[PDB]
Parts: C-alpha cells; sequence; structure tokens
C-alpha cells in the first residue's frame, strides 16, 4: 500500500488551501485514521489531526480534516505565513502505518 | 510542558546494534502510545513502529521487523528503540511521537530527533 500526496503547493496568506491523501488499494475511509504532521525547518515535527478529522490540543483551529471524494484532505483556512511546511499525511491499513510523500507547502 | 528527549548524534559501525532512548515528560507515560518513525534525505518519513507503555505491546512495519526493538522503561519513563544489524540504509534521523488511541488516532508531541550514522572505521 503505497500514499501519494502533492508534491509542492503555492497558496498566498490568507486564502484557503487543500492538501490530499490517496491510497492506491483504493478510496480513503475513515478506518484508514488519516494523520496529519507538519515539519518545520530544524526538524520541528507537530502532530495535526488523526482519526481523518480531530485536531490535537492547542492545534489552531484553520487546520481541519475530511474526506475529499476518494481522499483524505488537510484543509487550512486562512493561510499563514508560519503554516510555510512539509505536510506529511499518514493512512492506517489495519496493523501497520504508512506515511506519503508529503507536500510542500509554500505561502507567498 | 509535554517534552520528548531523544539521545544524542550516534556513531556506529556496520553490524553492530545501537539503543536510541526518548525520555518522555510533563505527564502520564504510560497514558499515550509512542511511535518511532525514520526520516532519510529524499525519503520523507517512515513507520518503524509502536509501544503501547502499558504492557508494552508492539506493532511493526513488517519492513523494520527483523530491524527494530521497541521497549520501555516505566520508573524512567523512557522508550528506547533498537536498531541490530545495522547497515548504511539505517543511517537516519529517528523519532519518537506520542499519540492518543481514545476513539481516534492522532499524533501530538514529536521528540528533536537523533542522528545515526553507520560508518566503517577506517
Ligand atoms: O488501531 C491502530 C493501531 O494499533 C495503531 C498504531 C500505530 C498507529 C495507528 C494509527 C491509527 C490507528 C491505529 C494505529
Amino acid at each position: 500500500a503505497v500514499v501519494t500526496q502533492e508534491s509542492a503547493l503555492t497558496t498566498s496568506p490568507g486564502e484557503t488551501v487543500t492538501l490530499t491523501c490517496r491510497s492506491s488499494t483504493g478510496a480513503v475511509t475513515t478506518s484508514n485514521y488519516a494523520n496529519w504532521v507538519q515539519e518545520k525547518p530544524r526538524h520541528l515535527f507537530t502532530g495535526l489531526i488523526g482519526g481523518t478529522n480531530n485536531r490535537a490540543p492547542g492545534v489552531p483551529a484553520r487546520f481541519s480534516g475530511s474526506l475529499i471524494g476518494n481522499k483524505a484532505a488537510l484543509t487550512i483556512t486562512g493561510a499563514q505565513t508560519e503554516d510555510e511546511a512539509i505536510y506529511f499525511c499518514a493512512l492506517w491499513y489495519s496493523n501497520h502505518l504508512v506515511f506519503g510523500g508529503g507536500t510542500k507547502l509554500t505561502v507567498l | 510542558e509535554v517534552q520528548l528527549q531523544q539521545s544524542g548524534a550516534e556513531l556506529v559501525k556496520p553490524g553492530a546494534s545501537v539503543k536510541l532512548s526518548c525520555k518522555a515528560s510533563g505527564y502520564t507515560f504510560t497514558s499515550y502510545w509512542m511511535h518511532w518513525v525514520k526520516q532519510r534525505p529524499g525519503r520523507g518519513l517512515e513507520w518503524i513502529g509502536r509501544i503501547d507503555p502499558n504492557g508494552g505491546g508492539t506493532k511493526y512495519n513488517l519492513k523494520f521487523k527483523s530491524k527494530a526493538t521497541l521497549t520501555v522503561d516505566k520508573p524512567s519513563s523512557t522508550a528506547y528503540m533498537q536498531l541490530s544489524s545495522l547497515t548504511s540504509e539505517d543511517s537516519a534521523v529517528y523519532y519518537c511521537a506520542r499519540m492518543w488511541y481514545y476513539g481516534t488516532y492522532y499524533f501530538d508531541y514529536w521528540g528533536q530527533g537523533t542522528t545515526l550514522t553507520v560508518s566503517s572505521a577506517a
């Protein structure tokens, strides 16, 4: 099972931007418990969202999770300059976790 | 308040073993799962496995079952990952990351990371 993300996406500050997480085995479901993790420069990692839509405590409410079509999605509603980073998603397959390649989000 | 402190940089020879540590604090150690993740340049993140500090129960990525050994020490609130039969493919930065698992599964706090370089003695 292979998880694919957008390689890199551009947005402007204040705009809304959606990252996606695709499964090779088919459509992503709640039983994949999609996770989203953020990497900022200097290898600073922060869990954002797991189980599709549940935010970790302290995580800004502008990050939200959902299923759109056949994919899990991270939407950022009102992108901030500090949100410029790499976003990894992770799907659960019933006995193991698989990370996608990660998306580089640039904020103009 | 919550903090995960992983051990300092490591320099080990091919074929040897290494035990990396992850000291947890600012919370009840046994209440959260601990994961270990592998970061190599150009290869993104790679799940190694998770442990449950309550009972030591584990779950591994199949590709790392012959490679990684997860344990915990409850008294010192420290999770360990031993890597064995080391090669150059093991050279990476390894992270511990805790997870909440009631009704949903999400990571939150991640450790700073520990760098391993598998290097021959010239
Ligand atoms: O059910 C599990 C489980 O045993 C495990 C382990 C590690 C990571 C997980 C993410 C989502 C869901 C699940 C995870």
